[PDB]
RNA sequence: GGGUAAUUGGCGCAGUUGGUUAGCGCGCGGGUCUCAUAAUCCCGAGGUCGUGAGUUCGAUCCUCACAUUACCCA
RNA sequence: GAUGUUAGGAGGGCAAAUCCGCCGAAUUUAAGCAUAUAAUUAAGCGGAAGAAAAGAAAAUAACUAUGAUUCC
RNA sequence: ACGGACCAAGGAGUCUAGCAAAUGUGCAAGUGUAUAUGAUUCUUUAAACAUUUUACGCAUAAUUAAUGUAAUAUGUCUAUUGUAGAUUUGUGCCCCACUUUGCAUACAAUACCGGUAAGCAA
RNA sequence: CCUAUUAGCUGGUUAUUUUCGAAAGAUCUCUCAGGAUCGCUGGAGUUGAUUAAUAUAAUUUUACCAGGUAGAGAUAAUGAUUAGAGGACAGGGCCUUGACCUAUUCUCAAACUCCCAAUAGGUAAAAAGGGCGAAAUAACUCAAUUUGUAUUUCACUCAUAUUAAAUAAAAUAACUCCAAGUGGGCCAUUUUUGGUAAGCAGAACUGGCGAUGAGGGAUGCUCCUAACGCUUGGAUAAGGUGCCUAAAUAUUCGCUCAUGAGAUCCCAUAAAAGGUGUUGGUUCAUAUGAACUAGCCCUGAAAAUGGAUGGCGCUAAAGCGGA
RNA sequence: AUCCGACUGUUUAAUUAAAACAUAGCAUUGUGAAAAGCCACAACUGGUAUUAACACAAUGUGAUUUCUGCCCAGUGCUUUGAAUGUCAACUUGAUGAAAUUCAAUCAAGCGCAGGUAAACGGCGGGAGUAACUAUGACUCUCUUAAGGUAGCCAAAUGCCUC
RNA sequence: AGGGAACGGGCUUGGCAAAAUCAGCGGGGAAAGAAGACCCUGUUGAGCUUUACUCUAGUCUGGCUUUGUGAAACGACUUAAGAGGUGCUACUUUUAAAGUUGUUUUAC
RNA sequence: GCAGAUGUCCAAAGACAAGCUCAAAGAGAACAGAAAUCUCUUGUAGACUAAAAGGGGAAAAGCUUGUUUGAUUUCUAUUUUCAGAACAAGUAGAAAACGUGAAAGCGUGGCCUAUCGAUCCUUUAUAUUUGCAAAAUGACGUAAAUUACUUACUACUGUGCAUAUAGAGGUGUCUGAAAAGUUACCACAGGGAUAACUGGCUUGUGGCUGCCAAGCGCUCCUAGCGACGUAGCUUUUUGAUCCUUCGAUGUCGGCUCUUCCUAUCAUUGGGACGCAGAAGUCUCAAAGUGUCGGAUUGUUCACCCGCUAAUAGGGAACGUGA
RNA sequence: GACUCGUUCAUACUACAGUGGCCACACCAGAUCCCAUCAGAACUCUGAAGUUAAGCACUGUAAGGCUUGGCUAGUACUGAGGUGGGAGACCGCUCGGGAACACCAGGUGAUGAGUCAU
RNA sequence: CGCGGGGUGGAGCAGCCGGUAGCUCGUCGGGCUCAUAACCCGAAGGUCGUCGGUUCAAAUCCGGCCCCCGCAACCA
RNA sequence: UAUGUUC
């Protein structure tokens, strides 16, 4: 799967046209500690007990969802294109 | 152990025990999704039908109390 | 284990002998009114707006008329019940149903008969007749054609 | 997913602003009769892309590419 | 500090329904089970009274403000 | 296939909490006097009776995570609009078709309230 | 002692009559001995009907739809498949071998189709409606402020005195609420998949058994008649009438002799192959010789306690096929 | 005569007395001491220990005779390390207004480098080949950490197999 | 014998069938024992084992505290000057031993 | 049950428009051949359309070219499965902004039928929407006034966190637990809903009996056989099933004892022969009588030694363990 | 006689022939321009010298195909009943429904709106 | 039977990761030697077990067969 | 003080 890293889509904030967009891949991000589900996991998992929720260890997809970060050139507000999943995904790639 | 997978039989005979139940077939029908720009428009002329019929009978009203 | 959209339709929704290639231009011209009674025959040749299998061959009443669709309201049996579907359709998978043909061609000519009885004054049997049983008829028949029977042997 | 190291000649290998350099491999000649020993050219996207900088594989960066620990509430 | 059959005194054990400290499960429920629940429970140890314990704000509130504790 | 040698006596959907439906009863936009108090009631009586002119619960208004906001709208003590529809009114004290009114309810349409979109936005 | 721990599992679960009356499907489920949910059922209540009509109908008729199963075909396509016949690229020695082409020919398909039933299925058959007009309304539509569309209001009138086809103990309806049990099924006819087959396993339709007795099939959960308050008469169904056993040793016409005759669906086994047994037919040869044909009978036809058309027995049937 | 166990001894009280256990013999391992080895205990403290390597503790094998082959690849166990990667608390530093967020390093362990099989254990396959036939001393080749050595056998161990 | 839950004492059709008793016997009563110990199911256990999941005594190691009195060495911080490239200014090395801290060794 | 397929692939293989027509065959053209390129004729698709199969498709849905990003944001009525719940996948539309085309139009991914995922948690985007419980934090910002606790008016207000909405990180047992074995020491609740043994239906397999006649039999199908085929019987084998028994029907063999069957081994009486005699073989009526001693093995089965007249085959809950 | 836009989508198609043309379609003459390619072949543009040779129209063929009817045939198959027959496989009867291939014969079109020419 | 691996020169084995099939021994030829070995030089030999399918392209990828090998075949 | 078979 090969995706141009610019769009002319259609601007869903701030900016009602279709203008230019800059597309990106989505990234996860590192879970933060000061989450309130972090504490919450964090202080339950303190003293004795052992483990005290479960761990996924079933794995049965191989592949992610791919998702498209827009960023309108114009109006400098960001969106989310979610694509079919797939096994090889390059940005800008030669046709 | 191994169970009787399926079976349509006696399901005639329970439907029919209370008979093949009809549609109720309701005079009017909502026209939530139906046709826009068009029963927006029948809300007009509904309005403006209504309107006139209320200044009429208004009219009326006045000019026979006094 | 396999129920997919149009899984069992192999023959009904293949095109007849000699009879392939899209609709006709002339089908794009039929009048379509609400309230009146339609039918969904599936066209394989559009794909879009294809009726579900169940519903290819059925008659229903339109409720909803789109720029190139149409809502018909179809009785469908779900085991101890009837109930209404509304099924969306392209224009072309949808033909004007001939199911009361007769009863509008009735009610015009019993129309026109009973405005002249009652002009006339003469009292009028205007429902159909399910005829039955035939009149005594004194028939006659030259002796040249009345030809004896007789049951065949075996050979 | 974190940290570390590595993949530049066919093999192996270290090297970084005024730089591609080598032992083995290739080829013949040669050698004291045949093994064992010197010699020349052939062998490199300095893994990949981008970036900084009169003056870089080089400086930074990201992509996959391997080996160690260590991490797992999707 | 010791030592004293110096003088005068106290504690010890029983009893527990209510009461005050400690210690401390699992059965069980989750239709499995590990956090959770059972339960700050049962069992175990100690300590009082006709009641005990709590109690005269390092308290609430945010109002036109209340005013130790306990109980309904 | 299992239980039953015989007889007598005992022997198993109950009690409480909480919710709803059904039905009966009282009152009704209110309903229930909670705990508690008083009273020539004090065998019964541990029940009966009572409650100096915004306690509390449920209901009387919804909607939103929420700051919050909150139901025609002052032309009018007419009380949104249709199609059916009970009852009523007259004409052809007892048959029927036209009139009159239009309960409950059903199917829709309208407004208006809260939230969300969209447009505008001092 | 916590503790009468828990148990989707086994056992038990206490008066009468009356009325109504199931499910053993389905969806989800760490689900397959369970549960929730739908369906089937009861009770309660309202709205209706009570106006031989409307709603309504496991029914038909009329009109109009949709289908590719049975069948058919192999020369219509695809996929197979046996043979030759005729005729202008290859091989050898004008000849042969073939290939190829043409017209034929034998035979096939659950995953083939030019065609295509029967059965099954759907829609419609007028009054809250239809038809025909005028006037209003709209921000819709159109080239149209008067094109069209829709709505509204006025008109006229479209069988009803048999009812816009027939028939209908059709309102015993419709709807709402609460809730039980059930969610192991099995059998028969017909169709059908796997299997050598099975009283095997898995499906479809309807009817049953289950949940249900009664008469018959000697006997029998499912076959036939027929479903059930307590009685008196009558007459029958299924099936029987020699005795058991109520009723015919009835009548009438044929067939059959069995040294293992035969004798009521399910049903309680019988085949290929034979007979110069006898009874009818058919086609050939101058009342003769053949070849066939099909009724009953016979051979084929062997199992273990003693033995079963139910028993006795029955042959001028009490057997077989009729009337 | 064969099998097993060397023997004396012991055992499943009430279905197994044996070839099972023990045994002497043999071998291996840990430990130089109250900061040791092994073990008990909640703590305090204790057993061995009134002990001291000819000892105590932990294992395997199982008299004598004759022997006890190869493999440290794997898994264990174990030995050295400022060359060494990784890591927790802590600490230090940077930034911030602070919470925080970022970095940095002399632990053990693992990893790296060795040792160890009387530790757990493991210990190959195709072809061709000798004046009859047969077999294959011999040869070629794939391959392992090593390819089952000395012995022994249709054994209480061999299916085929009577 | 039949059919039946496919092996009856009872049912159907037959054979038959005549009181009370004594002693043996082991064909049958699918005889008795006894909620099958084999097998399967149960979201019922238990014993045992491991490189199952999650923990834990013990054990190894580090940090803080206990924890006092001295010395030396090294390191780091702070501070003044030199040198390198270098846009009144910014970074790197060295020189002091100047004040402060940490570590390693050692003494009581 | 049968033949398969899925957990993907595609900035084009999506969108629109235009032009063109494909597979194959025949004939012809230096190298040049069965195939290389070119020309003509025929060519209903015999090509191609990402993949399985089935539908669809010829001025196209195929090939080529041009321009593009509608594979976009928001919301309805709904279809499939179905409880008429969800997800998912679709259909018809509406409000924006666009692409393409001259335009009518077409486009909300792939010509259609498959290609996928709840709560909680996390993550990142959006917001003139909110909160962090007595308050403030842009900012004394803008206008007046004095030595103040002055007065009016400002959509835009600290870090961190939490919320609302939208995607994503996944549960493939795919309506979604974080999970290795062993018990021959075993326990309990049950199950004939379910195996191991009898019995029952079936008879592939085992055993037995027929029909035909190519051949064998020196010649001669049938004295005796009988291939290629084909019809049955039996329940003495083993299977198949799971109907009855799991609140228990004592599971091999032998010994002992009785009875029964006949598909007769011997004995009786017969028929045929490829029958001289002798011996034997095939066969009929016949179950009255009898069918043994031992070595090895737990065996059944088997195999030898030996006698015999013959050492036949079977049943009785694989007869028979109070 | 003809043309444009259609409808039906083979009675309309296919092959081989014959006949026909004044405006009519068309073949045809050219490439300056818009446009287009390797190629004015096509497409596009500008024309009117020539021709019915072709396209087109009409007709023909014991033509193929298509279509309608007959016949196959009350055959095949099939709904309902049967204490019907048969050991079974299968096959009748009663109340009903009813094909297909093949073969034979006829046919080879019809038509809406508008317009041109005479 | 359930699988889950392999068939390539005469032998044993790579490529077998789609396009250009390698090494050793073997065989052939010539040298060296009186001769034979060893040695030196230079060649040749693979139809990739078989039949289909995908692909521009298959010995390779996908199936179906023919052999080979290795496990499994347990509770009564 | 490389190795270097046989007839």
């Amino acid at each position: 799967v090969n995706v141009p890293k610019t769009r002319k889509t259609y601007c869903s904030n701030k900016c009602k046209k279709h203008t230019m967009h800059k597309v990106s891949q989505y990234k996860k991000g590192k879970e933060r500690l000061s989450s309130l589900g972090r504490r919450r996991y964090d202080m339950k998992q303190k003293g004795f007990g052992g483990q005290t929720k479960p761990v996924f260890k079933k794995k049965a997809k191989t592949t992610k969802k791919i998702v498209l970060k827009l960023e309108c050139t114009k109006c400098k507000k960001k969106r989310f294109q979610t694509m079919k999943r797939c096994k090889t995904f390059e940005m800008g790639a030669d046709k | 152990a191994k169970s009787k997978n399926h079976t349509n039989h006696n399901q005639n005979r329970k439907a029919h025990k209370n008979g093949i139940k009809k549609p109720k077939k309701h005079k009017f029908m909502s026209r939530k999704g139906l046709d826009p720009n068009f029963f927006r428009n029948q809300k007009y002329c509904l309005k403006g039908i209504q309107k006139k019929k209320k200044e009429l009978k208004l009219k009326a009203k006045q000019e026979k109390n006094n | 284990k396999s129920r997919g959209k149009r899984s069992g339709t192999r023959y009904k929704f293949s095109k007849k002998f000699r009879k392939h290639g899209e609709c006709t231009a002339n089908k794009y011209l039929e009048k379509l009114n609400y309230g009146d009674y339609v039918d969904i025959v599936c066209d394989s040749t559009q794909q879009k707006g294809m009726p579900f299998n169940y519903y290819h061959g059925k008659t229903g009443k339109i409720f909803h008329i789109t720029k190139r669709g149409v809502g018909v309201l179809v009785n469908k049996r779900v085991k101890h019940r009837i109930e209404q579907k509304k099924v969306c359709v392209r224009i072309e998978h949808v033909r004007k149903s001939r199911c009361n043909e007769d009863f509008l061609l009735r009610k015009i000519k019993n129309a026109e008969l009973i405005k002249e009885a009652k002009l006339k004054n003469e009292h009028i049997n205007i429902k159909r007749k399910t005829e039955g049983p035939k009149p005594a008829a004194m028939i006659k028949v030259p002796p040249s054609k009345i030809i004896t029977i007789e049951p065949l042997p075996f050979y």
